[PDB]
């Protein structure tokens, strides 16, 4: 057996956002909804085999809230550069006209862990039939993140994944169209 | 379906 | 724009079951890993200057350092046993499909694609056979694509000039398969 | 068997002070040194029979730090009055001339949990040979606190316990002298 | 001067050993108790308006409410068993001393003091006897003085006009004593 | 000499 169990958490600023989550062999097992103080399984099925007390994680984050204030003064002019993300868009499963599929917009190697992603269908903002994962950890100090969009394959329509990040000059835009 | 234990963070003085 | 990030990864590494466990805690502040805690080390280890204070302070708390070392049992081992029930054993059969393409000039065809999708776990074998003989060169892969939803996908292509009478066969071996799947073309 | 085990904690402001402690049948079992991040047994002997991980308590306090910010806005003009403390001074054990003893200055029923106590020997500030407990809980919402001073019984010397609190007009001052 | 206090007491009440346990969590904000959690109730109970939000929010977290109810086992019971080893059984013999005083006018004496100090636990009996007969009136007590250092002290006085030939005897019964201590005067 | 368990506070949103 060769397995990995990662527990990642963090707090950001100015954004004032925190995260807490578990990873098993590169996949998310679940994370904790800071706001809603609840556990979110990455797959429904997972709930029936385990349980977690979210206030615990919230505690940790409070910890990290404070810690960050310390770290800011401790460094004195420590801030600096960031890491722009690499984006890739592709179909989740073989594409067959008429057969509903999913587009995956995969955001890689970046930090701080915060992005503005937008799905574009024929240049139009799609907000229905979309989903996203929290920020996932990598072997290093940067993050990864998935975005999804359900769609109906067509030979005449085109899609774009628009990602915005501090490390970007202007919004990034990955294109994707069907090909038989 | 036992509980998933975490890691008690620490305070950075 | 200035950003400030306090981040922490608490990695539990498992070698041959719970047999060999090893905690690995790593702290960062923005892009710099400045502290760490190695189970097989027993205590905090600054990695950069900014990570000294904590090592010195946290290392002088035998009550605290008692706890950490415990976590390899308290958490790592602990949780492994739970996940062992559905994560470790999870399996999803891949959907295997084959098809030709041009990729270059054209006229005829020179790229035979074996598409293997929606499967778990990630370890898998995809072999190409020409009339019973395994093609070991001319292979092109897209790699192991993780979809983030606990399922992978990949494409293994063969460069070839199709000679009528030849039967090409993709072979797929995977933990979720009793017997290796095949697809001919 | 009839016993009580109380775990009390809190965070104050402006003072910016927190506390965490355990009580067993009206007595302190131990508390956690916020600053030093360590466990302080009320009696040495206690350590050999138990153990506690202080980072845990520190967590809780971080929790309470945040909670208080919420509570402040949640009330809107909630602050108001405080409870002045009742003070009593007396000897720990029968007083015999020449035989070292201890004066106890017992501060009762007050809040917020913060005081300025000073031991006075013949009107003089004594800072050596003195000790004090954290703030202890009561059946209600107020606190209690002990202060100690070691001294050499004499027929000619007098002692004073000077307590200052927000609920006090001017410093309170309890007197004590030996009597055969 | 304005002060703001977030305070919390988590009381574990034990009736006849761990036999009957009952958690009691009480929250305050300054001088007002505005929320509480009764073990035998099962959920948060606002006590004032300012304590509503939390009850509603915290009560809508079945995962969280699962934990709390657990604490009667997780903490209360848990810790009791530990303390049971040296706290519950702790005992310190009291030092019993007697002596007369005036307290009022003077000439002769009319206040006989039984001083019982440095003892634990707090439950104890101090009786006064005049020539073998127990004095049930004329008793004055200072009460059970807790010194905060896990030891008590107290004074039990008898109002009396001493008649030469009379022997007064203080009797002290306490868990740390095999047989009741006596002191005559 | 086993550990003395505490009470995980809560976050007041």
């Amino acid at each position: 057996e060769e397995h990995t169990i990662i527990q990642a958490e963090f707090y950001l600023l100015p954004d004032k956002r925190g995260e807490f989550m578990f990873d098993f062999d590169g996949d998310e097992i679940f994370h904790v909804d800071i706001e809603k103080s609840e556990t979110i399984w990455r797959l429904e099925e997972f709930a029936k085999f385990a349980s977690f007390e979210a206030q615990g994680a919230l505690a940790n984050i409070a910890v990290d809230k404070a810690n960050l204030d310390v770290m800011k003064e401790r460094s004195n002019n420590t801030p600096d550069a960031n890491v722009a993300p690499e984006v890739t868009v592709l179909s989740r499963s073989p594409v067959n006209l008429g057969e509903p599929n999913i587009l995956i917009c995969f955001i890689d190697k970046f930090s701080p862990p915060v992005v503005n992603v937008t799905w574009l269908r024929n240049g139009r903002p799609v907000t229905e039939g979309v989903s996203e994962t929290v920020f996932l950890p990598r072997d290093d100090h940067l993050f990864r993140k998935f975005h999804y969009l359900t769609f109906l394959p067509s030979t005449d329509d085109f899609y774009d994944c628009e990602v915005d990040h501090w490390g970007l000059e202007e919004p990034l835009r990955k294109h994707w169209e069907f090909e038989e | 379906a036992d509980l998933i234990a975490y890691f008690k963070a620490a305070t950075k003085f | 724009a200035p950003w400030f990030l306090e981040y922490s990864k608490s990695e539990c590494h498992f070698y041959n079951g719970t047999q060999r466990v090893r905690l690995l805690v790593r702290y960062f502040y923005n892009l710099e890993e400045n502290l760490r805690f190695d189970s097989d080390v027993g205590e905090f280890r600054a990695v950069t200057e900014l990570g000294r204070p904590d090592a010195e302070n946290w290392n002088s708390q035998p009550e605290f350092l008692e706890q950490k070392r415990a976590e390899v049992d308290t958490v790592c081992r602990h949780n492994y046993e739970i996940f062992d029930n559905f994560l470790v054993p999870r399996r999803v059969e891949p959907t295997v499909t084959v098809y030709p393409t041009k990729t270059q000039p054209l006229e005829h065809h020179n790229l035979l694609v074996c598409s293997v999708s929606d499967f778990y776990p990630g370890n898998i074998e995809v072999r190409w056979f020409r009339n019973g003989k395994e093609e070991k060169t001319g292979i092109v892969s897209t790699g192991l694509v993780r979809n983030g939803d606990w399922t992978f996908q990949t494409l293994v292509m063969l460069e070839t000039v199709p000679q009528s009478g030849e039967v090409y066969t993709c072979q797929v071996e995977h933990p979720s398969l009793t017997d290796p799947v095949t697809v001919e073309w």
